[PDB]
């Protein structure tokens, strides 16, 4: 017998400087099967939350239906107040760390905004380590999109042209239609190359005034 | 009354009362003390010798040991005595294992105590009829310790204590003959200052008395009976008068 | 490896004329290793005796608890224990672990001090009751051993003939065996009186 | 790997250790003191799996300071040794054991007489003059039945030892950094200091 | 019918006709024995008071401890029966030490006053279907002092009954009745810190058997900023002085 | 587990007025194929279906329940047959936490499940999920090889989101029905029987 | 996966890799590896990263509440052996915790401890841990000295770890300094490889038979 | 007043514990028994009530017991709650030895077996123990020893006690003439002149009694429970001249 297996996706999410953003595919596999061609992954978790489950899927959405019930209890009991990130970064730790013996083939990101107003995004594993990055990306097409970014948002492994080996370029935070111009050339610059993406684009733009989301498609 | 039997309910002022029975039950026992000055801390209990088929190579002490570094007197009847001591030890034996660092005295008392207030808490379940004094140094430290137990589960600190018998006579009697600010300064004085904390109420009597004494490098003795009778004697002489 | 074949000890029970026979090696260590030329295999409880085999662990334990037991027997009863009992305590003493169990050659031994008659018997590690009346043994050596006093022992022996018929079975075999023999011991019964004698063989 | 000896004398007893801590590849530690010391006149020594090594002895001796802090009269050896196994004879067959083997030296004061038991991660007990664990005793069940009889002085162990070491760093292919030792008498336990 | 209390008095689970029950009625009786205790609350700072009751000479009056903290930025005080305080507290800090945990933040105060709350009423059914842990409702009336960031400097009076409410200026425990009318006409929402330090040890004064010295008193404060502290001998003693030198002017 | 009397695949497809699904009627041994008088349809009320998969043995276990659990919602709600009754998302998710709550256990059960039905409003409903729990929807569905036969052909009529409203009855029926030729002539373990179901946000229900 | 620490006679010092690798490539070069669990104590997760970080956190709960009540600190010789008690009843589980804690008192001086899932726990002058920690040890193994200066100190442990990524796939992106004592413990900077790596070449002057 | 007897916890105003009082005279029914302690061996007694013809008064002894072969017990009071305590103490002694292998001293089983009497002085609704005892035993830490154990759970070590009924003579006839050294042949012919005179009847039989004897008067040094049969205490009885 095998308790769990695989269902693909592959998605990443980034922290701007007063913003941030989450991307999902949107392609269920089972063994080179589409399984279906839309199915979301990503939700608007209350108090401008936004997180995803890539990998098994049915783990993917019970951790998920805890949290929607963690966070209103924290309301109840708390009255109504607003639930910061930081709780989130390892209130996760708990509900995976309750399972380290029979555990959720999950990982799980986070966006959303601290009280700075900026950005971060979480990364997890599927046993519960709590850490911090603003550039992210997970699935199985995952060790296949990081390098793009490291050399455009972090300008990573290129210096500036004039001194060839002095000095280093300068950085930005990156606006919003950089990234959605960026991730949504990181798909297209995979599907081809690869098999289990394709077949939809959720983005989860966050901002003071709210959540929006945006959808794009691709070559089935 | 009606309100004077049990241990879940109140009267219709706020005193619950058996706790209060119990420490008329302390009373009917014989005294204890316990004195402190700086580079040392002391205890004494009266004794008795009534009885002479008695064996008295194994006279009854209420003196008890927990650890090297500790002691333990108690007041009230003994039945109880030897239980606390046999949970009290056990603790401070299973703490090191735990964390070896000994026992913090205030780590002790709140073990000693929390084991008479679960057995206030319940019907069903009796207090205990007794009041301790503690006595002993940390690990790595000079500062010379002591508190009390007591049923109602609480405890406090205490710079010179009697109880048991006839306590409302040597309390006041160290209220004048102390003072918190020029302690003793040395293992005689202490001694002697407990001494004739006891011999207004002890029919003149030496072969009465047990004296144990407690310093660093987790020590502890007893003193010997020759040892208390020139400790006596020489007082009668300051009372020539 | 088995537990049965780890430390090593041989054992000898032979009826006789009002005279029984008891003996056992000393020889005890690890796998390919001894530690001690003396370790007393055998015991007594009252005047009936016993002799265990096997893992070391269960022959110290099991003199414990067996301790722990007549010495109530006797308190309780007012009388000492005779064998006929014991050895049915023995099995339901055993197979009450049946999984999980100990892992022992026992054997028993002693008169019933009614009818003067002597008695032995032996064991398995869950409780089968065997009643051979000539002889039983117990040990790592047991084929070695089987040949070697079944062609010796007649019936109706007598004490000191019945002794030198023990040792010389005790010694030709754990001489043999590989895993025994740093010198040896036997005790002669009667109905009322006891004696021991050791034994000379070699040694490392 | 992990050695561990000692040896009785006509009026005095001796133990040995190592000083090793080897954790995969690297060696960490050169100073691991692998006794407790569970009453003033007896001691133990003990050898086998990390952590279980440890809070054995720890277990232990906080019930055998808890005998001896109310009858205010410490119980000889034999009451230990035949203690100690109790816990491992139920220890091995339950769920987690505690693979350690282990030494026990002391002096009982009413005969005048020392003794010295040798116990294994099973039960085994029994009584020797000399004794050790591991792969070790395989080099030294052999001197000391010839170059040992049971009418020396305290001296003659170190002297006895400071070779019987040499016979093992001169084979064993696994360094040990070298031992401490130390001493049972009536005036109690004595660490050497030097080798 | 007269014998309404007489005979529905004991047991805990009786309703008398009334509609009343008489067994908490009593243990809010306790805590007016014991020792007063104060607390005032400002835009500033919050602030407790206490006396201590003087018993013996030779006691060591560091040793019975009416105000504890309990978290950084909490404090508490009681004027009860007393072993039946660290029962409480021993729990109360617990939650916001478990709160740093599974929520990783500075608890808010009154969610600690509702855990609290939810602990004296375990003489019958908690929130979530517990069933009992004990039948002697206990005496300990508390005063939380506490900061946390959605409503700034809070107290609050948590009794066995389990209801509570955020005074601003309370005062528990013997000389209540006397103090509790004197700051109802002494409080302003527009104090300061040491505008009410030096009221607190005029109140206490005049209510109090004995007179007032730093030896009979002290107090705590609490600051976003620094923190619980319960402030010392020798600073309490320079406040007395100094209000002396106002009085008389 | 290890299953022995396992069924085979059923097939499904949403449409404007409603939806479809439909499977076939065997109860397997092995290669053999004992039993052919079973259903694999367990109407619920009058507006949901669940075709069912896998082990027949625990097929049974389903409907004994379900029958249950409608009867359960009758008790102490006499507006229980207009608006309060069951829709299918009212069930789904007993039939899946179910069996989240039924792998961490260990014991599992090998069918797998699929729903259709309509909601009070009147819009298309369909999901699916399989014995370890996973759950997904769209227009179109099937089971073991009929998603890797089937599922292919269907979405040929039916390709997205936007289509579902350029399609009727007459159209969906004749598609499926020549989606059984193909399992019928090729599978290994099907069978020329069948056993409809439609379903109509106007007109309601009807069975083979 | 390297870390270290060590003592002297003005402090205690951790140094750390920044790893964060699984098969043959890394999920992550920016992962925090020494866990602020109080101002006076810290400890590294080296080995299982969410085995540790649970319960050196959960650690600082009960060393918190160990002080409120006795109102004293906490020693050190509690904190390693109370996380090893609690270990011990979980082996033969899947727990794969290997490291140390550090702290500074007023009582013990200083003081390190190791600490691991198979249950042990022993005090030090020197730790280093990881999967290059034979690497670390010949840099400080063959120089330093407990009448040491600082910084020296937080220079050697740069380059005590830094043979790590020079001869390691698995041990490497940045590096991370604390030194501590009785007021607390003291950050000294995220420091990047490839940026420090071109600095101690021409300084050091090692690397003799390489580029550069 | 409001009468405070009705459970063995209730605390009385004055502080104390009624019912565990009147067990203190539920022990006065009982049937005396005596102990002195020799320089050379102690010696116990006893003393029945019901001795009528026919029933075997002969091998069955009531009170005497013994725990292992150092130690013996004479009992005074409820019999019900004998067999009860004696087993277990029994069973105590030997789950000492079988895992420290060596015997059981007696101020270890006398410390523990009463404060399992104080077990049932405390907690529940249950009853304390209608009990005494006389121990008698040897140790090397002290030798020879006595000791003895209230239906309270508290203990104290002796020289010569008599429990039961009229001890208050019985102590009385016997501290005025108790020597210190007093051989144990010599403290026979005490024991029973105490239960010659403090009993009600005149007869002083062979049947209502039974006294045994410690001894380690052997050589090769060891311990002997010697117990008494009815044929020899007549030899003891004739010798003194009733």
């Amino acid at each position: 017998f095998n308790p769990y297996g695989d269902n693909g996706g592959t998605i990443l999410g980034i922290a701007g400087e007063d913003f941030a953003v989450l991307a999902g595919d949107t392609r269920n596999i089972t063994d080179y099967s589409i399984n279906s061609r839309y199915e979301p992954k990503v939700f608007d978790c209350g108090d401008n939350i936004v997180m995803s489950a890539n990998g098994f899927a049915a783990d993917g959405d019970a951790l998920v239906k805890r949290f929607k019930n963690s966070v209103k209890w924290y309301h109840f009991d708390h009255n109504d107040k607003k639930l910061s990130i930081n709780s989130a970064a390892r209130n996760i730790q708990h509900l995976l760390y309750g399972k380290r013996f029979f555990p959720y083939y999950v990982h799980t990101i986070i966006a959303g905004l601290d009280e700075d107003g900026k950005g971060a995004v979480y990364s997890f594993d599927p046993v519960g380590s709590y850490e911090r990055e603003q550039c992210r990306a997970g699935g199985a097409a995952a060790s296949l999109i990081m390098p793009f970014l490291d050399n455009q948002v972090n300008f990573k492994n290129q210096y500036e042209p004039g001194t060839n080996g002095k000095v280093k370029k300068p950085l930005k935070y990156l606006s919003v239609e950089e990234v959605i111009k960026l991730v949504r050339d990181s798909f297209t610059s995979a599907t081809e190359r690869h098999i289990q993406v394709g077949d939809g684009l959720e983005i989860l733009i966050v901002t003071k005034d709210g959540v929006r989301k945006e959808f794009y498609e691709l070559k089935r | 009354s009606g309100y004077d039997r049990a241990l879940s309910i109140f009267s219709p002022d706020g005193h619950i009362f058996q706790v209060e029975y119990a420490l008329e039950a302390v009373k009917r026992g014989t005294c204890a003390v316990g004195v402190k000055g700086k580079n040392c801390v002391v205890l004494g209990c009266e004794r008795r010798s009534t009885l002479k088929l008695q064996d008295t190579r194994i006279t009854p002490s209420k003196v008890s040991k927990i650890d090297s570094h500790v002691v333990l007197s108690f007041s009230g009847l003994n039945a109880d005595s030897r239980i606390l001591i046999e949970k009290a030890r056990v603790e401070a034996q299973s703490h090191r294992l735990t964390l070896e660092d000994p026992v913090t005295v205030e780590y002790l008392t709140r073990y000693v105590a929390g084991v008479q207030q679960r057995y206030t808490q319940s019907g069903g379940v009796r207090p205990f009829g007794v009041s301790t004094l503690i006595a002993g140094f940390d690990p790595r430290d000079d500062e010379p310790k002591l508190y009390q137990t007591e049923p109602s589960g609480i405890y406090s600190s205490w710079s010179a204590q009697t109880i048991g018998r006839n306590s409302k006579t040597v309390r006041e009697f160290l209220e004048k003959n102390y003072d918190r600010k020029e302690p003793p300064a040395t293992v005689e004085e202490c001694v002697k200052l407990t001494v004739r904390s006891l011999l207004e109420v002890v029919q003149t009597g030496a072969k009465n008395i047990e004296i144990t004494v407690v310093k660093p490098d987790s020590d502890i003795v007893a003193l010997s009976s020759e040892e208390i009778n020139q400790y006596v004697t020489q007082i009668e002489q300051e009372k020539q008068e | 490896s088995d537990p049965s074949s780890i430390n090593g000890g041989i054992v000898v029970a032979m009826t006789g004329k009002d005279c029984v026979a008891i003996a056992c090696d000393l020889r005890l260590g690890s796998q390919s290793l001894g530690v001690s030329n003396k370790f007393e295999k055998i015991f007594h409880y009252g005047h009936v005796f016993l002799g265990i085999t096997g893992l070391a662990t269960d022959v110290t334990t099991l003199n414990e608890m067996f301790r722990y037991k007549t010495n109530l027997y006797k308190l309780k009863e007012e009388r000492a224990i005779e064998p006929e009992t014991f050895t049915q305590l023995v099995s339901s003493s055993l197979y009450e672990r049946r999984f999980g169990p100990y892992f022992v050659g026992p054997v028993v031994a002693g008169i019933n001090s009614k009818s003067g008659k002597p008695f032995i018997a032996g064991f398995d590690l869950i409780g089968c009751i065997d009643e051979a009346k000539d002889f039983i043994v117990s040990g790592t050596a047991s084929d070695q051993l089987f040949g070697m006093c079944e062609s010796l022992y007649e019936p109706n022996l007598e004490p000191e003939d019945l002794f030198e018929t023990i040792s010389q079975a005790l010694l030709n075999a754990a001489d043999r065996d590989a895993l025994s023999g740093w010198g040896a011991v036997v005790y002669i019964i009667k109905k009322d009186e006891v004696v021991k004698r050791y034994l000379k063989m070699r040694q490392d | 790997m992990d050695i561990i000896l000692g040896i009785r004398v006509q009026d005095s007893v001796i133990l040995a250790s190592s000083k090793a801590v080897t954790r995969g590849i690297s060696v960490l530690k050169d100073s691991d003191d692998k006794t407790r010391q569970l009453s003033p006149h007896t001691l133990m020594s003990f050898a086998g799996e990390a952590g279980d090594t440890v809070q054995f002895a720890e277990y232990i001796q906080a019930n055998i300071q808890l005998y001896s802090i109310r009858e205010d009269y410490e119980l000889s050896p034999q009451a230990v040794s035949s203690f100690v196994r109790q816990e491992l004879a139920k220890s091995i067959r339950s769920r987690r054991p505690y693979q350690v083997n282990v030494l026990i030296g002391g002096y009982d004061k009413k005969k005048n007489k020392p003794e010295l038991y040798q116990i294994d991660y099973l039960g085994t007990k029994v009584e020797l003059p000399y004794g050790a664990h591991g792969y070790s005793g395989f080099y030294t069940f052999s001197l000391l039945d010839h170059h040992y009889r049971p009418d020396m002085t305290t001296e003659e162990g170190l002297d006895l030892l400071k070779l019987c070491v040499q016979e093992l760093e001169k084979r064993m292919p696994m360094d040990f950094k070298g031992v401490i030792v130390k001493i049972v008498d009536k005036d109690g336990i004595r660490q050497v200091d030097d080798f | 019918m007269f014998l309404t209390r007489s005979e529905y008095d004991r047991g805990v689970s009786t309703f008398s006709p009334e509609g009343r029950l008489f067994q908490v009625e009593y243990s809010l009786e306790a805590i007016k024995l014991g020792s007063t205790a104060i607390g005032i609350a400002t835009k500033e700072g919050v602030v407790l008071g206490v006396e201590k009751r003087a018993t013996s000479p030779l006691l060591e009056s560091d040793s019975i401890e009416k105000i504890v903290e309990i978290d950084r930025h909490i404090g508490c005080a009681m004027s009860g029966l007393t072993a039946d305080a660290r029962s409480m507290i021993e729990h109360a800090r617990t939650a916001a030490v478990t709160h740093n945990l599974y929520y990783d933040e500075d608890i808010n105060v009154e969610s600690l006053t509702q855990s609290v709350c939810d602990l004296a009423l375990r003489f019958g059914e908690g929130a979530s279907g517990e069933e009992r842990l004990m039948s002697r409702p206990f005496g300990v009336a508390l005063l939380i002092a506490g900061h946390d960031a959605d409503d700034g400097y809070q107290l609050f009076h948590a009794e066995p009954s389990g209801t509570f409410y955020r005074y601003n200026a309370k005062a528990i425990g013997s000389g209540s009745e006397g103090a509790q009318a004197e700051l109802l006409n002494e409080w302003h929402s527009s104090l300061t810190l040491k505008e009410a330090e030096l009221l607190v040890l005029k109140i206490l004064k005049q209510v109090m058997e004995e007179k007032l010295d730093e030896n009979n008193a002290q107090l705590s404060c609490i600051t976003k900023q620094d923190g619980f502290k319960i402030y010392d001998n020798e600073k309490t003693a320079e406040l007395i002085k100094e209000l002396k030198e106002k009085e008389a002017a | 587990q290890q299953p022995i009397v396992t069924g085979t695949s059923v097939i499904s497809m949403k449409y404007d007025n409603g939806v479809i699904i439909a499977a076939d009627n065997l109860g397997s041994y092995g290669s053999l194929l004992r039993f052919n008088g079973v259903e694999r349809l367990i109407p619920v009320g009058d507006n949901t279906v669940v075709g069912i998969s896998g082990d027949i043995s625990d097929m049974q276990h389903i409907e004994r329940l379900l029958k249950d659990l409608v009867t359960e919602n009758a008790y102490d709600n006499p507006l229980a047959d207009a608006e309060e009754a069951l829709e299918p998302s009212y069930i789904f998710e007993y039939l899946a936490t179910v069996m989240y709550q039924r792998r961490s256990k260990m014991n599992p059960l090998w069918n797998a499940i699929i729903v259709a039905g309509v909601q009070s409003n009147g819009d298309q409903f369909l999901r699916y999920v399989n014995l370890l729990g996973v759950t997904y929807s769209s227009p179109t569905l099937a089971t073991g090889f009929g998603a890797h036969m089937a599922n292919p052909l269907l979405r040929k009529v039916v390709d997205r989101e936007s289509d579902i409203p350029k399609t009727t009855v007459q159209v969906a029926e004749e598609a499926i029905v020549n989606a059984m030729r193909v399992l019928y002539y090729r599978d290994a373990r099907s069978s020329r029987n069948f056993s409809l179901a439609i379903i109509d946000k106007n007109t309601g229900l009807t069975f083979k | 996966t390297t870390t270290l620490a060590f003592r002297f006679q003005g402090g205690i010092i951790v140094a750390v890799d920044s790893r964060a690798t699984a098969g043959n490539w890394v999920a992550s070069q920016t992962v925090k590896k020494v866990i602020e669990i109080n101002p006076f104590l810290l400890g590294t997760m080296a080995g299982g990263a969410a085995d540790c970080q649970f319960w050196e956190t959960w650690l600082g709960s009960q060393c918190r509440l160990h002080e409120l009540r006795e109102k004293e600190r906490i020693s050190v010789a509690a904190a390693s052996k109370i996380l090893s008690n609690l270990v011990y009843q979980y082996k033969g589980a899947g727990l794969s915790m290997g490291t140390m804690i550090c702290g500074y008192t007023r009582k013990e001086g200083p003081t390190i401890y190791y600490v691991d899932s198979d249950g042990t726990r022993l005090k030090g002058d020197i730790f280093c841990v990881g999967s290059g920690q034979t690497f670390a040890y010949g840099v400080l193994d063959s120089n330093y000295k407990w009448d040491l200066s600082v910084e020296d100190a937080l220079y050697l442990g740069k380059r005590s770890i830094l043979a790590a990524a020079h001869r390691d796939a698995y041990s490497g992106g940045s590096v991370n300094l604390y030194h501590v004592t009785e007021d607390g413990w003291i950050y000294h900077g995220n420091h990047d490889v490839g940026e420090l790596f071109w600095k101690v070449k021409e300084e050091e002057g090692s690397f003799n038979n390489v580029i550069g | 007043s409001r009468r405070y007897d009705s459970r063995t916890t209730i605390f009385s105003p004055e502080g104390r514990l009624y019912q565990v009082e009147y067990a203190l005279e539920s022990i006065s029914h009982a049937g005396t028994a005596i102990g002195i302690m020799a320089s050379d061996g102690i010696v116990l007694a006893a003393e029945r009530k019901v001795t009528s013809t026919l029933l075997e008064q002969d091998t069955s002894t009531e009170k005497l017991y013994k725990l292992n072969d150092k130690i013996a017990v004479a009992v005074a009071g409820l019999t019900a709650d004998a067999e009860i305590l004696i087993n277990t103490a029994r069973i105590h002694a030997q789950n000492y030895l079988k895992t420290y292998n060596e015997d059981i001293p007696v101020e270890i089983l006398v410390r523990r077996l009463s404060d399992i009497k104080q077990g049932y002085t405390q907690h529940g609704g249950l009853r304390p123990f209608g009990v005494s005892f006389i121990y008698a035993g040897y140790d090397d830490r002290y030798g020879y020893q006595l000791y003895t154990s209230n239906p309270s759970g508290n203990y104290t070590g002796w020289k010569a006690i008599s429990v039961g009924a009229n001890t208050s003579a019985a102590q009385t006839l016997l501290q005025m003439d108790y020597k210190d050294d007093m051989k144990v042949d010599d403290a026979i012919e005490l024991a029973l002149k105490t239960l010659s005179k403090t009993t009600d009847s005149s007869a002083l039989t062979y049947d209502r009694l039974e006294f045994a004897t410690i001894r380690k008067g052997a050589n090769d040094g060891e311990v002997y429970q010697k117990i008494f049969k009815p044929q020899e205490i007549k030899d003891i009885l004739v010798k003194t001249g009733i």
